[PDB]
């Protein structure tokens, strides 16, 4: 199984990013979210398909439809620059996978 | 045999296999052992409890739609006022023991409410449906 | 959502019904075995038991269920046991006794209840004198004044082979390997056995006879230390070898009682008379002492500690009554405790063959004499001691009591039963998650 | 609630196996299923399997004939080891706990606290 | 055994509830838990034994009728009026149903096998 | 309930029809209801053990993922080292008694195979 | 083992066993039968 995911996307400061996946089924299969900075361990930003742990700020959130699933990033801060990571776990393989990452620019 | 040390979440994760096991512990292997009033009309008695609750358990899986399944889910929506906690603390911090504890009193109304919407509420839809 | 699962590892405790597993085989036919064989399941090959990890446990050796398990199935099997066998009541009459330590061994003239012809017809039997009332110079048997004494079965053996104790499928055995557990309270280290190891029912009173050993030193457990009344029970880490006999050598014969059945007694005694000794090192009972005393002192911090002596007017409560050969030996064991601690031995014991086993009433077995001369042996693993209570004396004088004394049979069985839970297993469950 | 610390050889050979242990300061190993994730320079991350105490073992395809996972319960840590690791191999190696909840087909899993990872480099 | 509406719960009231099925095969349980002497023990031991009997044989008719996974099961077999009949009206608004056991008990007494045997 | 000695392929045949009437219930309708201290207990020990006859060949097949159905095709593989012999051979030379006596011990290995095969099936 | 449990001597003097009842009226019952006289040969004096 492999994820589809474009490779960047840049936004001004205060506006909200459109960060995004898909692939096959993705309405049946739950997919979550990762947050990447430079030189440090990825961190769980969604869980499950919207849910969104502690120490992560409200204005993160997440939503699935069809063949595609989007992470929400309202008020887009300068410290948001990240990787931006969606994945799922295949059950028919126990074959984890991750997307590509999209670079996330705030201008 | 088992763990139950281990979270909700991890334990589960083989219970399609670990399932099929207890189960089969349940009437196969020992009542090979078995063949051969002190230690006569007792073992009588435990053969026929044993039956017991296995029809009991197999029954309520039934009425439940959960026929053949190890997994099954429902149209019954959990009511929040049962263990009021983040889905995570119930499958990643709690074992199956410690949930088990915490919603025993709860029990009886999950089991109404499963029985009240699958296979009967369900079940008068598809006699409507078939109707044509 | 509501999702329903089948398969959950959760448990609750529970009561049932244990199956009756022997140990390899030991079906004799010439004489059939009763505690092990009789309608008992044959060996499941040794399974291997499962470690829960970091499942933790609450055991409790008090109000264990097992307990009370094992003891039924000894009663109610001793019971079955002699039931099919004859009764003696027919040897409840008037004897006329001149005996031949002096009459340690009474020869009684008999009047035979007639079996058969109905016309009267005489005999002799000799009897130890703790079988007989002395109630001009008339003797009765003492159990014939509460029920039917009746004889065990010659082709019967209580042989005290080990017994497994197997769950019924849908239940499991719990068992805590937590070190120096005393009985009480949580348990880490908890596996789950499919059986219990095998627990010889040996049955006995203020001395064990054989079982398990304590690992590392030894252990004392007890309900409640402070209240008096409770038994703590001591189990050692080292056996101590006791050697019991009796040397003298017995010619059977047989009485006719009944169409179709006999009676068996002693007719006569070959050779001098001796009495029944049983023999215990003196070095290994001293330190054994040593070891418990110091044990036993750290629960009862600085104080003196003694044993004293076995007290009561119930021989089946004062002496101890070991089974050896079949037949019963009802020991002084005042040499063993009649000393202090702060920092061979030869017991005298007697013959007994009509016991009201249990302590109970209603019934008694007689047991026939064994031909010839009878010697066993076997390792103590412990002992059942009481506390004599307090004093005006409030304590200042020390000299804490603890008397060897036990008296209740389920104590011996509980000695071995510490470490083992009984529970069901309860398969379904639900949780929320999130799907239809 | 959960921290991981990560060892291992930095430096290794062509042709050497890498041996890697991460422990767990946090709770058990037996509590939760244990997971490994490698990060190539430059690149983004690929899942290399998962080890519960039990037994239950699984890995990306991509590594199955040179890879193996283990635990000890004992000192409350885990391993991976890779055999025959080339240069194409150096990436930074990570540690996770994974948390999930179960769905009739549809398992969903997490990797909740990471460890910072340990660098591997490989070259003659 | 509630059996609320047993009498006239419209007959279509009825089987909203269905929820006294869950009683014959269960309730036992709940009694021997409860008490966990032949003169007695024997009898009720039989009488256990006879409560799983019944019950396996109902559930094994509904196998062979095809209707072992569900509560309420339509088959593909004409009602035949020959035997007994009213108005759908009235079968679902009064219930009492027991006029058509005579009858009933031989017509779906024969074709539980003859369905299942001529189905495909 | 013939055709013993017929084939495999002959006795499979419309293998369903004879096995309605052999699982009717073991005791079909509780012995047709025509039957409806020692001689009692002896009976309730026969009584017992058919109703857990039947119930472990529904809990197994029902563990195969063989539920409602009389002939399953399953995921485990044949091995030949239980028995090389021609397809065809087995199907219209031996009958079903043979067969069962050829691979007699096989039998718990198969059934354990089809136990794993069967149950990883992601449920 | 058969002991016969019987009595042995009455202490004081000797008194006939007996039950009080006191001045019941069960006139009532006598209605009831006066409700079903008429079917028991037709109403009738009742007596006992
Ligand atoms: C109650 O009755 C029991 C008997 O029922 C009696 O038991 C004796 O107890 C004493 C201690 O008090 C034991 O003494 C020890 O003996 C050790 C030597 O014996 C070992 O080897 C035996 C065979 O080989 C030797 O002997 C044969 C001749 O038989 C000879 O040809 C060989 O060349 C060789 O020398 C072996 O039989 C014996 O026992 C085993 O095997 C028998 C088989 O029938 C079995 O029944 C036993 O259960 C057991 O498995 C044993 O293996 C000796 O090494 C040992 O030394 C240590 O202690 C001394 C203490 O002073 C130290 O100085 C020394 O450095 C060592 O640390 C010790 O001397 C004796 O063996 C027992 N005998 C028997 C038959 O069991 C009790 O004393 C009686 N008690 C009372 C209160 O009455
Ligand atoms: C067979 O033997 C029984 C005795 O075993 C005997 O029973 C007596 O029968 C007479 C006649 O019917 C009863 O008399 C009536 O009592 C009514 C008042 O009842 C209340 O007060 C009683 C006395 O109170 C004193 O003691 C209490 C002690 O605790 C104290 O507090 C008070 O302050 C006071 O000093 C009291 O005993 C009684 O208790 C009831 O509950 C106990 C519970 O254990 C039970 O054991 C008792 O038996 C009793 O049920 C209660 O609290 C009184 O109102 C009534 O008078 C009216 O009715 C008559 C109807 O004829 C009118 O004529 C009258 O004008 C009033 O309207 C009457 O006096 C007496 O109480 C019975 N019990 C005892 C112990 O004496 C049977 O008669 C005998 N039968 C035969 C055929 O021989
Ligand atoms: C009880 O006493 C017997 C001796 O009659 C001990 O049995 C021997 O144990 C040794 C191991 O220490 C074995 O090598 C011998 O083969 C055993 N002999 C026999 C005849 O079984 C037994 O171990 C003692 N039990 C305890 C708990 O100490
Ligand atoms: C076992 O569980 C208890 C739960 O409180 C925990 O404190 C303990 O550390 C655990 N033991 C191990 C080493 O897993
Ligand atoms: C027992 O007493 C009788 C006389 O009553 C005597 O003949 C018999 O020899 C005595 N038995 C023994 C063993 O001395
Ligand atoms: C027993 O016999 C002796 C000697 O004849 C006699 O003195 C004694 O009184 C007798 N026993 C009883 C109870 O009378
Ligand atoms: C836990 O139990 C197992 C089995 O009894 C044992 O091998 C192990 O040493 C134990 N560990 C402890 C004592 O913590
Ligand atoms: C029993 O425990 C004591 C503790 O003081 C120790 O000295 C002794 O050696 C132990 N016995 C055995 C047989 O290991
Ligand atoms: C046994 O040890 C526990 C602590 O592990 C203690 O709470 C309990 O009181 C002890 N038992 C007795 C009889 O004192
Ligand atoms: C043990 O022997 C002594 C000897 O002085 C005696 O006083 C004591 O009563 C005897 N004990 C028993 C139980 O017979
Ligand atoms: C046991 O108690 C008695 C008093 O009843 C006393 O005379 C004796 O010396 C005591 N024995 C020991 C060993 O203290």
């Amino acid at each position: 199984y492999e994820l589809t995911q474009p490779p960047s996307v840049s936004v001004a400061p205060g506006k909200t990013a459109r960060i995004t996946c898909g692939g096959n089924n993705i309405g049946s299969k739950s997919v979550h979210w990762y947050q990447q900075k430079p030189g440090q361990a990825p961190v769980l930003v969604i869980y499950y398909d919207s849910d969104r742990p502690s120490g992560i700020p409200e204005r993160f959130s997440g939503s699935k439809s069809g063949n595609t699933a989007t992470l929400t990033i309202s008020r887009v801060e300068a410290g948001d620059e990240a990787d931006y990571y969606c994945q799922v776990w295949d059950s028919s393989r126990d074959h984890c996978v991750f997307g590509i990452g999209t670079k996330v620019t705030v201008l | 045999l088992g763990a139950a040390g281990s979270t909700m979440g991890a334990a589960s994760m083989t219970l399609t296999v670990q399932a099929r096991q207890l189960l089969s512990g349940i009437v196969q292997q020992q009542n090979n052992l078995l063949r051969a009033t002190v230690w006569g009309i007792k073992q009588l008695q435990a053969r026929v409890l044993a039956v017991e609750r296995y029809l009991r358990d197999q029954q309520l899986l039934g009425i439940w739609g959960c026929s053949g399944k190890l997994i099954c889910c429902t149209a019954v929506p959990w009511n929040n006022s049962w263990s009021n906690r983040s889905l995570d603390m119930i499958w990643n911090n709690m074992t199956w023991i410690e949930w088990e504890r915490e919603i025993d009193n709860y029990t009886g109304l999950i089991y109404n409410l499963l029985e009240e919407s699958q296979n009967q509420q369900e079940k008068n839809e598809q006699e409507l449906l078939e109707l044509d | 959502w509501v999702t329903v699962y089948y398969g959950v590892p959760v448990w609750k405790e529970a009561t049932t019904t244990l199956f009756c597993a022997s140990d390899a085989k030991a079906y004799d036919t010439e004489v059939r075995n009763v505690w092990a064989t009789h309608c008992c399941v044959p060996t499941d090959p040794n399974p291997q038991e499962v470690v829960l990890e970091n499942v933790t446990e609450n055991f409790n050796m008090w109000k264990n269920d097992m307990v009370e398990q094992m003891h039924e199935d000894i009663i109610s099997l001793w019971d079955q046991s002699l039931k099919p066998c004859v009764k003696l009541t027919p040897l409840c009459v008037t004897l006329n006794c001149t005996d031949y330590e002096r009459g340690e061994i009474k020869n009684c003239s008999f009047n035979i209840t007639t079996s058969i012809r109905d016309k009267v017809q005489k005999e002799y039997a000799l009897f130890y004198k703790l079988d007989i009332v002395p109630i001009n110079n008339s003797y009765r048997l003492i159990n014939c004044n509460t029920s039917v004494i009746k004889q065990a079965c010659p082709k019967v053996s209580f042989e005290p082979i080990p017994i497994h104790y197997c769950a019924p499928a849908g239940f499991a055995i719990l068992k805590c390997n937590d070190k120096k557990f005393n009985g009480t309270g949580p348990c880490t280290n908890v596996s789950t056995v499919q059986c219990t190891h095998g627990i010889r029912p040996v049955v006995s009173t203020q001395l064990l006879l054989n079982g398990s050993l304590a690992e590392k030193e030894v252990v004392i457990r007890s309900q409640n230390f402070t209240n008096n009344a409770k038994v703590i029970i001591v189990q050692l880490n080292e056996s101590v070898v006791i050697n019991c006999t009796r040397p003298n050598n017995n010619t059977r014969k047989s009485i006719h009682i009944a169409p179709g059945r006999w009676f068996y007694t002693t007719g006569a005694i070959i050779g001098d008379i001796r009495q029944a000794h049983c023999n215990i090192s003196r070095v290994k009972w001293n330190n054994t002492l040593k070891q418990i005393a110091t044990k036993l002192r750290e629960q009862f911090k600085n104080k003196t500690i003694a044993f004293n002596q076995s007290s009561g007017g119930d021989p089946e409560i004062v002496m101890h009554s070991f089974n050896c050969g079949g037949e019963f030996f009802y020991c002084n064991t005042t040499q063993l405790f009649n000393s202090t601690w702060n920092d061979h031995i030869t017991l005298p014991c007697r013959i007994k063959q009509i016991i009201n086993m249990w302590q109970k009433v209603g019934k008694a077995m007689y047991a026939p004499p064994i031909r010839g001369q009878i010697r066993c042996s076997s390792n103590i693993t412990g002992l059942l001691l009481t506390r004599d209570g307090g004093s005006n004396e409030n304590k200042t004088s020390e000299t804490e009591t603890f008397r060897p004394a036990g008296g209740d049979m389920r104590d011996n069985w509980r000695s071995e039963l510490y470490k083992y839970k009984v529970v069901k297993i309860e398969p379904l469950g639900v949780a929320p998650t999130k799907c239809k | 609630q959960v921290q991981l610390q990560e060892s291992g050889p930095g430096l290794v050979k062509p042709s050497e196996a890498l041996s890697l242990t991460c422990s767990v300061s946090g709770v058990a190993i037996s509590r939760h299923y244990w997971n490994w994730i490698r990060q190539p320079p430059g690149k983004g991350l690929e899942w290399i399997g998962y080890i519960f105490f039990n037994g239950n073992t699984n890995y990306s395809p991509s590594l199955k004939s040179r890879v193996t996972i283990s635990v000890d319960t004992s000192k409350n840590e885990f391993s991976l080891t890779l055999r025959s690791v080339t240069a194409a191999d150096t990436a930074v190696y990570y540690c996770a706990r994974e948390k999930s909840v179960v769905e009739p087909d549809n398992m969903v899993r997490w990797f909740d606290p990471w460890g910072q990872g340990t660098l591997v480099t490989v070259s003659s």
